[PDB]
């Protein structure tokens, strides 16, 4: 015979609890990647982005190593 | 190559009467001339400097 139902209250805040949030942790990850890729793509033209990030990527990085010949540069 | 030849016609014929005031020497560079050729054209001319120390 059962006298009482068996349960606990899980900690919660602003209507979030850890079981639920834990399911969304990976989604925040992917959105973070999406925002990272997007941001980097937006500033791909900035010379510092190329110098410090993009030209350092292996294989692919040579796409961003481009020199103007000294004969063709007024400045 | 036609642009470069056309500059030479400008310089030897038209420039006696006609100005080309919107064009700077740097504009020729990498279009018709190398940096060195264009610098040489510029360096042959005299331009007004800032006044000296006695003004
Ligand atoms: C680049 C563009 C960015 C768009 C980003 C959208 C991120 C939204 C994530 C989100 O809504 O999480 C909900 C989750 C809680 O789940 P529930 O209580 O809504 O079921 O909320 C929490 O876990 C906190």
């Amino acid at each position: 015979y059962v006298k009482k139902p068996s349960y606990k209250i899980v900690p919660h805040f602003l209507g979030f609890n850890i079981p639920t949030v834990s399911k969304w942790i990976p989604i925040f990850g992917i959105w973070g990647a999406a925002a990272g890729i997007g941001a980097l793509f937006l500033i791909e033209g900035v010379p510092r982005t190329r110098q410090d990030i993009l030209s350092k990527i292996p294989i692919i990085g040579e796409h961003w190593i481009r020199e103007i010949p000294a004969s063709d540069n007024p400045f | 190559a036609s642009l470069r030849r056309g500059y030479q016609v400008y310089k030897e014929v038209c420039a006696a009467c006609h100005s080309l005031d919107r064009i700077a020497w740097r504009n020729l560079v990498g279009v018709t001339h190398t940096t060195d050729e264009a610098k040489a054209f510029a360096e042959e001319l005299e331009y007004d400097d800032e006044p000296d120390d006695e003004g």
